[PDB]
């Protein structure tokens, strides 16, 4: 069996491709190396430390009736949208054992000249990683991708607090001031920011 | 219902106006290169009309040198079907024909020496229509 699934996730979308890709998949591996000769000894290959990005392609028809499905004009839409995205895509492909962060390159719809309502796809997908930009000491790498989103507008529970919503929804906790800051913020919450109400609609930045 | 048809009997060929009477089987057809070409929103494929070529096969009993003679040379063929049981009669003219391969030999043990004659003509004339 096999199934692709592109989870997209600054658009909460999970998306499965009714069609499966065509022919057949392949991807390459290539060495990061350099070729360097020797006077009197000749050509000798240098290993370069750095990986490289390497590139899944397939094509596919987007059928108009067939499990679950959609219009074949929405989701070239979708895709299409998709691919200005600046943010990663998790692509999933059971039988070829494929897994992790891509993003689109390059996409190509068609309508072939019989079968006007379906889509002859063509798209392909770049491996996608992250530039990560006092008292030195070992303590864990940063190699988890922190692909995770949420709401730009966040609602205040019971035990909330502001320093908590923060950590939880900015990361390093001590943003708050951010969330406070701004005057949407401010108007709703009352003066003193360590008071707070469930209900409070609140706006954390970006 | 009656009976209007016509018989290879009352067939009269002219090759370059002479009367060719000993061929036994002619055919010539009028074909053209239609281009097909299927369209996006259309279902059914549009077939676009081409440029015409004229082929034509006659064979018959050999009597004489006449077509290794001829050779390639460009010549006419005057075809004329004549209805007998009434009158009326079809002619036709195939307007320049060149001969594709001269059946320079032809025999085989007892058989009477047959010659087959293929070939290409350029254009047609309809003298009379039936």
């Amino acid at each position: 069996v096999i199934d692709i699934y592109l989870k997209n996730e600054k658009e909460k979308i999970d998306f499965h491709f009714p069609v499966n890709p065509q022919d057949s998949l392949s991807i390459k591996k290539e060495k990061r190396f350099e070729t360097v000769d020797i006077v009197n000894l000749g050509e000798f290959d240098i290993k370069k430390e750095g990986e490289k990005i390497r590139e899944i392609s397939f094509k596919t028809f987007l059928p108009n009736l067939y499990s679950e499905l959609k219009n074949p004009i929405e989701v070239v839409a979708m895709l299409e949208k998709w691919v200005d995205q600046a943010e990663p895509l998790r692509l999933i492909i059971t039988g070829f054992g494929y897994n992790g962060l891509v993003t689109i390159s390059s996409f190509s719809n068609t309508q072939t000249a019989g079968r006007e309502e379906d889509r002859d796809i063509e798209i392909t997908f770049r491996t996608y990683r992250e530039l990560k930009i006092s008292n030195t000491k070992t303590d864990l790498k940063d190699n988890r991708p922190n692909t995770q989103t949420k709401s730009k507008i966040y609602t205040v529970k019971a035990s909330d607090t502001l320093y908590k919503i923060a950590k939880n929804l900015l990361g390093k906790g001590s943003r708050w001031p951010e969330i406070y800051n701004i005057p949407e913020n401010k108007k709703v919450i009352g003066k003193n920011p360590n008071i707070i109400k469930k209900g409070k609609l609140v706006i954390p930045s970006k | 219902e009656e009976a209007s048809f016509l018989n290879g009997s009352d067939v009269v060929i002219l090759i370059d106006g002479v009367e060719e009477l000993y061929m036994e089987e002619i055919k010539a057809d009028f074909e053209q290169d239609e281009q097909s070409i299927k369209l996006l929103g259309c279902q059914n494929e549009i077939s676009r009309v081409g440029t015409t070529k004229g082929s034509f096969s006659l064979n018959g009993y050999k009597t004489d040198s006449k077509f290794a003679k001829l050779g390639f040379r460009s010549f006419e063929i005057i075809y004329n079907l004549s209805n007998s049981e009434t009158l009326g009669y079809e002619s036709i003219r195939l307007k320049n024909c060149r001969l594709k391969k001269l059946p320079l030999i032809n025999s085989k043990a007892g058989e009477i020496v047959k010659i087959e004659v293929e070939g290409s003509f350029r254009g047609y004339d309809l003298l009379n229509e039936l």
